[PDB]
């Protein structure tokens, strides 16, 4: 049928009676109930405007730089471990991301992502170099990781990957849930492991927090081609959007700009807010 | 094989893209779903929720946690003992607020704002204060008669700890900018007192209130837009 | 195997209902097997804020005094 | 009971008073070829009673340094009486097979030994230059079988032969997972034989017996015969089974040692 | 000239991906399919046969057969026989069995895991075993008393000497990790005496049991990975 | 439209005192003990809507793998000619990570899909511009003629099948039939292909014993189509190959050492796959 | 000449038992003339492990005395 | 206007009757108003192989004396 | 414009190839097949 | 699809009738098969002729 | 109203010096008015509503003197 409206208004004219929409108390955990044909007379109003854009699909619904790989392409022997690049998979790198996951202790989503890529010649001088190819390849936790960029592991023969042409289309994949809970969490309130009686006096310093909790394994991005002459700096940036997500227990925005992965302060940066001169300044 | 055209946009990346692409684990088992408790849908279940207003913006009481708190006395007075813009998203004093920040994502905005207060003074303590709510377009609400003038309700304090006040959207606009728009400009909320705070002997003479804000059922927002509020080295 | 629905309304549509032409209509047919692959879906405009605003034990009324 | 069976077939018949039931490999009885799946044209020659009757390999002798044992399983057949003549008159053929092993023991006796059946046991050379390959003649070790090291020294007659540690049963794998092939274990404490029934397998529905074996047969101690040194015999006695043959052809007489 | 556009995602290759593609080789005649014996549907029909577990990885016991072979004496012990982590795809000793191997190629899992134990020693030799399985987070079995106190079953010498014991699917989240984890583990596996073993006269005094590990009917698996067991320069 | 069977569900199940007890057996018989938790410990009903999909032999088998490595030189001197094109044996013995996975089965029936992923850069530091270059790979079967250079006649492919890609494009890729001649490829291959008959000599076999002998499909051919450049320009090809629409046969166990080779022959320095515990009590 | 099949279930579904209409399925039509360049085929979880793990030639259940 | 046809069996296809199921069906539909565009028609498996074997004016039996 | 996705095969030249294409001569009149003794259907036709 | 020819079960042959014999100077072919040569199995034949086709070739 | 206008010319610079790093990005305030044809269409009218579409074109060039390879930009 028609995509529901939000509230409409009813008329009304003025109250003499002991109903009283006005009072309440907010003590009891509910919040005021109070519209503005409680408060004031009104006239009649057809609302049709529609809570689109609040949805949580639409809400999450743009992809957003989570990382920004750095990867060169290099004849010189002491720079060819630069030749590929692994990142651990996370959100955490990018701020405006988080601050909106992290409105929900907990949510389930798959998840699109997209990359997109730029090069150029960071050294004096510049040569012809062929167009790279570059191979972007996930690594279970658990799965070899390589240890060059022409290490065996690029076989792939399982771990899933893509073989993009610079210059054609930004690449893109669709990743399902990959949760083992049935909800992954933005938040985690303990430890990996329970210290137990003896053992090491006072544990968890280096266990607490979702940051220990769960790994999702690492992306590995390398260029293909062998060197060259020239040399040049490859850019990869990293985008990804929820799809087809619900979300759980939703909590506050975060004030303090974060203090990396964890939800750790610096002591430099916590007055969120700007003063006025008094109470009764506009 | 079937003959083609490709058309302007071919090839790009659009972040708003909302495309099939293949999946890079085929035939994977998502986890199933539990009836996972608390469920949020819409971001507008969140800005309905009343939460508080750090009214006390005055410095020294800025980034602490008297900043919630709003001073009252039961000295005769006739000041006026409250000031908000409104815009909801651009005030100082709310763009924090849970309701500010869900607006800190959008560009426009619509509908009624309600506004509660609690008294937290002694059981002693009675009086009655005026909660006002005058449209834009005017001289500051300078006194108790201005304040009369606009939309107001009275707060008699007793049993019921708490009120509402509904600011109704009176809009030339439809929906009015998030941002600080001179054009569409929120308006003033006030208060004064009706009369002052009678205090019986041996109570607190100074006491305080709190101040909610929330979304009315009226209430929505636009496109989204990036929120100013956090930020990151490069 | 396409199936149909609403477009959202534009600046030369129909009231809000929605409901007047045919001609306000997308089309779509999933390419892939896994779900996953699928575009995002139909707006889901249910909301329930009792959840939030009021999980009250009690039954409470706007009108009844709050307290008793 | 399950314990007791007896096995006919052909003119001969085993009677084994404890046997551990028995296996048939992916529960796959052996069937003679179908019309609808055949290659060769000629009417077949199907020696039934000739060729589906138990036959006798030589015994060996489990010691606690045995590292085990193991056959071709036509190979081992190969000059078998008149299966081996039928082997050698025609190009082409197929079989199953019905192997029974059998290794007696007293009631103090302890140890035990694993029986499984690989197709296409693959062995590896011996020698580590890799640039030869194991010749016809060591491959092919006939009724005696091969056997088994805990060593491996690829000198560069090693130069031709196989070699296997038992450990990674000369296929580079560990044995612990041969329980993957159809098994079944002798444990002295339980049993004196073994009984597994074999289909023919390959990817071809008939072949030469001259240049393909079609299953290996790999015999493991798994527990050393400890007694309170000991020596006890091990037999291996096997019956082809619904053999049939196609090609006939010119004895066909292979390289010789 | 109809008229298309070309979304991201478009000119890459994926490598799990699944397109058509033309044949290079048009109207070929493929050989026809035969019944041919053993046929395989899925690798978890191989997860649930039992492989012996390597459990004896030791010194002296190392790379070789001997490494299969769970000792037991007569003597009194108060000592575990064996201990195991119950982490399938990444102990020492579990991610070699078939079990491992199969799993090495998966990231994460779930259901329960059997165990069978089998007496290798003399007709004339009895006695009784415990195996135990005690679940995650707290001091792994040190003595019987926490044997018992977990899941566990009395193996008793018998002419059925085979026994097994199955570590139920306990878990706090639905799936593990293959991965060794610091936040999952699968508890523990012990095995104490219940018994003295009793050996009458002229018997060894000194035997061997073989130890087997398969996946129960409600296992699986949750995404293929690449395995760290082979390696190539 | 049916919703696909899930693992093994739990039926609830409280403790018993039965003198018919599930927990004891005899694997001797080649047969495992078949008991699920109910029939150890007391359970609860579980529903169980989890499913084997992930290790179904097609999915197990349903990723591209690089099979082979294939390298080719555009370059205009006078001992380069040799070097314009590469020929390649087919096999995916080459690399080991699809090897092994292939290694589970002994027979396996399936059709193939090959992409080419192909790269150059300069292997000189005179770096000078090329043009975009088309390079062919053509497919020879076995018994068919092959190339003595780069240029030649064989390269007109009248019959056989050949793809010409261009750099910077999508990678090429095509389908290809199952092509065995046998019912099913065998992965092993327990024999000879060629019986030493009375008259011959003792160590035959040596040269062909095992599939080495007897599995030929034919080479790939791999040129620049281009004429060559005062620039030298190196390239290569990485093969991906793929199974689809596989099945698989009498199951094996999988490698446990350092492959080497064309067979299944291990090598001295690496016939050690487990790690060393300290203790058989270790945890 | 297009068959039209369900996908694997994805986030969103509440349904597990793919059942949640025609919202979840995906169409395919092949476009080539050997079968050979079709994509994968549809799953089949049918699975009988009995074939590697009890190919026993006498039926045995597993309370029964492995051997009497 | 599309035609359905049945495709060429493949690795792990039907039985050899190549009449199971729909998955070994394709669709074709022909883009061009000339028909020397459409793509390869498909082949006729027909044959008549006594045209050139077995011209004989008189025909004859196999066990028939030849002469 | 319909959203679309280019797979790897695309813009490749294989020699088997089978798929339609322009004419280069539209609306060209084929001159009408007559019957010619001696069709040949088949390479085994003149195999046996 | 038409197919090859398959082959029929026989046995021994005492005809004064005989399929090897022939005279190729009459220009045909010979026509005997396996089936009138020697004692022959049933065999089904699906090895069809579509890659000789001149369609293919 | 059927046609694409030219609304605007936005001046991006990759700059290799350490000044002019600015020049990478450009924000314009959005509107019309910057071109007279399109505007003077549009101002027929009081009033409008309509949905736009907008499509971009780029150009560029190598402006100086030290011409050199640069690779294809984003
Ligand atoms: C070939 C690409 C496969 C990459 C799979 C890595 C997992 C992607 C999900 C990462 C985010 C998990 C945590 C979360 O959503 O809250
Ligand atoms: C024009 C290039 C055509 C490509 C030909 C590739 C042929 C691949 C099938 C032959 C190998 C079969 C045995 C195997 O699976 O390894």
């Amino acid at each position: 049928s028609q995509p529901p409206s939000t509230q409409s208004t009813e008329a009304t004219s003025g109250v003499n009676s002991q109903e009283v929409p006005a009072l309440t108390a907010v003590e009891t955990g509910a919040s005021g109930q109070a519209i503005p044909s409680d408060v004031v007379e009104t006239r009649h109003v057809v609302n049709y405007k529609t809570r689109s854009e609040s949805c949580l699909e639409s809400f999450f619904g743009r992809a957003a730089c989570v990382t920004i790989l750095s990867l060169t392409n290099s004849s010189k022997s002491g720079e060819e471990k630069k030749h590929f690049n692994i990142w651990n998979i996370t959100y955490t790198d990018t701020v405006q991301l988080r601050r909106k996951l992290e409105f929900f202790t907990y949510s389930r989503f798959d998840l699109e992502m997209t990359f997109v890529f730029t090069e150029n010649y960071p050294s004096t001088a510049s040569g012809e170099v062929r167009n790279q190819v570059y191979q972007i390849m996930y690594i279970p936790p658990g799965a070899p990781r390589p240890s060059s960029w022409d290490d065996y592991t690029w076989q792939s023969s399982s771990n899933p990957s893509i073989f993009y042409m610079y210059g054609n289309a930004p690449p893109r994949m669709s990743i399902p849930y990959v949760g083992i809970a049935n909800a992954y969490s933005h938040f985690y309130d303990g430890f990996a492991r329970v210290p137990l009686e003896g053992e090491n006096t006072d544990a968890g310093d280096t266990f607490y927090g979702l940051v220990s909790i769960n790994d999702f394994g690492v992306l590995a991005v390398r260029a293909v081609n062998r060197s060259n002459p020239h040399t040049i700096h490859t850019s990869v940036r990293v985008y990804m959007k929820p799809k087809h997500i619900r979300c759980w227990c939703p909590r506050p925005p975060r004030a303090v700009l974060y203090r990396g992965e964890g939800v750790d302060m610096i002591s430099s940066a916590i007055l969120p807010l700007a003063k006025v001169d008094s109470i009764t300044t506009f | 094989g079937l003959p083609t055209m490709n058309t302007p946009g071919s090839n790009q990346f659009l972040t708003s893209d909302d495309f099939q692409s293949p999946c890079a684990l085929p035939n994977f088992d998502v986890t199933p779903p539990i009836h996972i408790p608390g469920e949020v849908k819409n971001m507008m279940e969140l800005a309905e929720i009343d939460t508080l207003i750090p009214m006390n913006a005055v410095d020294g009481k800025v980034n602490t946690m008297e900043m919630y708190q709003i001073p009252l006395n039961d000295n005769l007075s006739k000041a006026p003992i409250f000031c908000l813009s409104l815009s909801p998203a651009s005030d100082k004093r709310l763009s924090h607020t849970m309701l500010g920040e869900i607006l800190n994502y959008y560009t426009h905005w619509t509908g009624s704002i309600r506004f509660t207060f609690l008294f937290c003074g002694s059981m002693m303590a009675t009086g009655k204060l005026l909660l006002s709510y005058s449209p834009p377009g005017a001289k500051p609400p300078t006194n108790r008669k201005d304040a009369m003038l606009g939309t107001h309700i009275i707060w008699d304090l007793g049993l019921q700890s708490s009120c509402s006040m509904v600011a109704p959207w009176i809009s030339n606009t439809v929906y009015r900018r998030c941002a600080r728009d001179d054009f569409t400009e929120g308006g003033f909320i006030t208060c004064f007192y009706q009369t002052r705070i009678v205090v019986p002997a041996s109570t607190p003479t100074s006491m305080f209130m709190l101040g909610f804000v929330s979304a009315c059922p009226d209430f929505s927002v636009r496109l989204l837009r990036d929120t100013p509020h956090i930020s990151q080295s490069k | 195997g396409a199936q149909v629905s609403t477009q959202k309304t534009g600046a030369h549509e129909n009231q809000n209902v929605a409901a007047n032409g045919s001609t306000i209509n997308y089309t779509t047919i999933n390419y892939y097997k896994d779900s996953a692959s699928n575009s995002a879906t139909r707006q889901d405009l249910s909301q329930d804020p009792s959840k939030f605003t009021e999980p009250v034990k009690d039954l409470m009324l706007k009108t009844a005094p709050a307290l008793n | 009971s399950d314990r007791v069976r007896q096995i006919t077939l052909g003119n001969s018949t085993i009677t084994t008073q404890e046997a551990a039931n028995a296996i048939v490999a992916y529960g796959e009885w052996p069937t003679y070829i179908n019309d609808s799946e055949a290659n060769p044209v000629d009417a077949p020659t199907e020696p039934d009673v000739s060729s589906n009757r138990f036959y006798t390999l030589e015994s060996v002798s489990w010691k606690t340094t045995s590292r085990g044992w193991w056959w071709k399983l036509p190979d081992c057949l190969k000059d078998m009486g008149m299966f081996g003549q039928n082997m050698y008159y025609h190009y082409l053929g197929r079989s199953g097979y019905t192997i029974h092993v059998q290794c007696n023991a007293s009631k103090f006796h302890q140890g035990a030994l694993g029986v499984f059946l690989i197709p296409e046991f693959v062995m590896a050379c011996n020698t580590e230059s890799k640039t030869s390959y194991v010749s016809y003649i060591n491959a092919n070790p006939g009724e005696r079988g091969g056997e088994f090291t805990n060593t491996y020294n690829p000198s560069n007659s090693e130069g031709r032969k196989f070699a296997a540690l038992d450990y990674l049963l000369g296929s580079g794998v560990l044995a612990g997972n041969a329980f993957v092939y159809p098994h079944q274990i002798i444990n002295l404490r339980t049993n004196n034989s073994a009984t597994i029934v074999v289909p023919y397998v390959n990817s071809l529905v008939i072949d030469c017996m001259a240049k393909h074996n079609n299953w290996g047969i790999v015999i493991l101690p798994l527990a050393p015969l400890a007694f309170a040194s000991p020596q006890v015999p091990i037999t291996v006695t096997i019956a082809p089974m619904c053999t049939e043959f196609n090609g006939l052809r010119n004895i066909t007489v292979p390289v010789h040692q």
